[PDB]
């Protein structure tokens, strides 16, 4: 109640179209690269009903729960999540170098423990390997699709992991199309690729399956750039879509000019699809490398909102 | 060979610094920046924006200074990359009031052989005037360079 | 000679110039029986590739040139009437951008190889659709 669910529904439809595009291509079809989707049925402007994903748990609830979180059962001598959040909130008003020093100090004493999810839930090595591979592939496809659509506000409570399948599901898709960068203390990462997600992939990190799945998804995105452009162009000119950021949502998230901003978003998405980044044309591998380094850079993570929980 | 290596090393550093400075300037002139500022214009957020803008200007000035210094160093060593005097003079002319690039031109810009600035004589003589003065004034340094 | 008009300012003129360059029938006949298909296309693609490799230097040179106070490139109605009997910063940024796509090879929003760009330029130059629209003083048939 008291929420608008139409945006979630149309994001789900775009995700379904991307799933169809991925299924068409043989290279992604072999890897079973899919975007997890759910049915959303808005009932009014402020009310709606939507599917409940059974067997899933928020990654934030699993990781940084105060009473039974992973960071408490594992690495008990490290900083509690409360201390990390308090320090990051305290350093908010200070300068950027102080923010960087505090962020690295927190990260040094707060180490990722997300790898043990599949280890504890799946004891058979074959099942463990299969679930870890599925997790890495889901992370890769979700990251690429979110970057293409400019998904934002990807904090810990907005991502669900399926206990049975070890796949990631993204919820609360209100902020998209790079509108998170227009916010105060803007988001400076294409997608959430913090230390926990990287650690859960394995010892190889992003070097192995994740990178290749990213290039395959990006190549599929490129080959279908025109259809994606048409879909997004139809979507954005929806009178009831309401994607443009406004100050009320800006304050809520962190406690005709429409034609110009729309055509700007279309040109930005077109540049993303063709691979033109910072004015330089890039291959799929180069674009993937740029996105990964921008995602994992501690410099970018330090400047983020503590609500985003970069250290987590 | 040691000189040639220095020239390439100075040129590479200058190009990287120029790339970073150009990225910062493009972000400054980008429409996303003005849209974010307009969104702000609609009390701690204003202070945060002021700090961010000041730090961004500081980073831009730092990158510009490094690029100018490395261009000056590269032009001194040899003659294969004389055509980068175009980029060097563009950076100097656009940033007239920095007072650091003017100082570096006054100190090390004079050491550059004068024949290297010959292709840019028309533009340099068109820009030169008498409004600004002083040891580090842009017009005074430009007049000295033209005279030399 | 008479290099007054440059940087696509002729496209702004009444009855705009719709050809990248003069490649009329007399010029093509000048090469010989092979026409543009022979040495002309190869030389064009090689020089285009060389200019692509040095895009940064050309961009810097043109940026220095256009910001010259006395250069006076922008077309004004007086020159427009003479030829065929602040906004300046925006126009300069626009022409720098257009030169950037030319050097990179992006034409009509589509990235192209050197050969594709050369072929597109040649077909625009020799196209009767474009040649018919030109000013009589241009003498396209000649
Ligand atoms: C399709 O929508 C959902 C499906 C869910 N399925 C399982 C599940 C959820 C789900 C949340 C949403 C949802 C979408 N929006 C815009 N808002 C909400 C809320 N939550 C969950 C949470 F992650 C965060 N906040 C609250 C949550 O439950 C009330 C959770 O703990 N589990 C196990």
């Amino acid at each position: 109640g008291r929420d608008d669910l139409r945006q979630d529904a149309v994001m789900q439809q775009v995700f379904q179209m991307c799933n169809t595009l991925l299924q068409r291509n043989t290279e992604t079809r072999k890897r079973k690269l899919t975007i997890c989707t759910y049915k959303v049925v808005p009932l009014s402007q402020r009310s709606g009903v939507l599917e409940w994903c059974t067997g899933t748990v928020p990654i934030g609830e699993f990781l940084v729960n105060n009473e039974d979180g992973a960071h408490k059962r594992y690495r008990p001598n490290d900083f509690s999540a409360f201390q990390c959040q308090k320090k990051m909130m305290e350093v908010q008003k200070k300068s950027f170098e102080e923010k960087y020093e505090v962020f690295m100090d927190v990260c040094q004493n707060f180490q990722p423990v997300f790898r043990y999810f599949c280890m504890e839930k799946f004891l058979d090595p074959a099942i463990w390997f299969e679930k870890r591979l599925a997790y890495t592939r889901s992370v890769a496809t979700s990251s690429i699709v979110g970057y293409i659509l400019g998904l934002g506000d990807r904090h810990v409570q907005n991502i669900l992991i399926n206990e049975q399948s070890a796949e990631l599901v993204h919820i609360d898709l209100g902020v998209a199309f790079e509108q998170g960068k227009i916010l105060p203390t803007p988001e400076t990462v294409p997608f959430r690729l913090t230390r926990d997600i990287v650690d859960g992939m394995g010892i190889t990190g992003v070097e192995g399956v994740f990178r290749r799945c990213c290039e395959k998804t990006m190549e599929v995105m490129r080959n279908s750039q025109e259809t994606l452009l048409t879909i997004v162009e139809v979507l954005l000119y929806d009178p009831l879509f309401d994607w443009t950021m406004n100050p009320l949502k800006a304050l809520y998230l962190q406690q005709q000019s429409f034609n110009k901003v729309a055509e700007r978003v279309l040109m930005r998405l077109q540049e993303k699809l063709k691979g033109v980044e910072e004015g330089t044309v890039l291959s799929v591998g180069g674009q993937v490398n740029l996105l990964i380094q921008q995602a994992i850079d501690p410099k970018n993570l330090s400047r983020l909102f503590p609500g985003w929980k970069a250290w987590v | 060979e040691l000189r040639n290596g220095k020239m390439k090393a100075f040129l590479s550093l200058a190009r990287f610094s120029d790339t970073q400075y150009q990225r910062i300037e493009n972000y400054m002139k980008s429409s996303e920046f003005e849209n974010k500022q307009a969104l702000l214009k609609r009390q701690r957020e204003l202070e945060l924006d002021e700090l961010a803008l000041r730090a961004l200007k500081e980073d831009r000035k730092r990158f510009l200074c490094k690029a100018v210094e490395n261009y000056i160093n590269c032009l001194l060593s040899g003659e294969e990359h004389d055509m980068w005097v175009f980029r060097l003079c563009s950076l100097w002319l656009e940033n007239s009031g920095v007072s650091e690039v003017n100082g570096m031109m006054k100190r090390d810009g004079m050491k550059i052989p004068t024949y290297k600035f010959l292709p840019l004589m028309y533009q340099l003589a068109a820009r030169m005037g008498t409004k600004m003065m002083g040891g580090l004034g842009f017009h005074e340094v430009l007049n000295n360079l033209i005279s030399r």
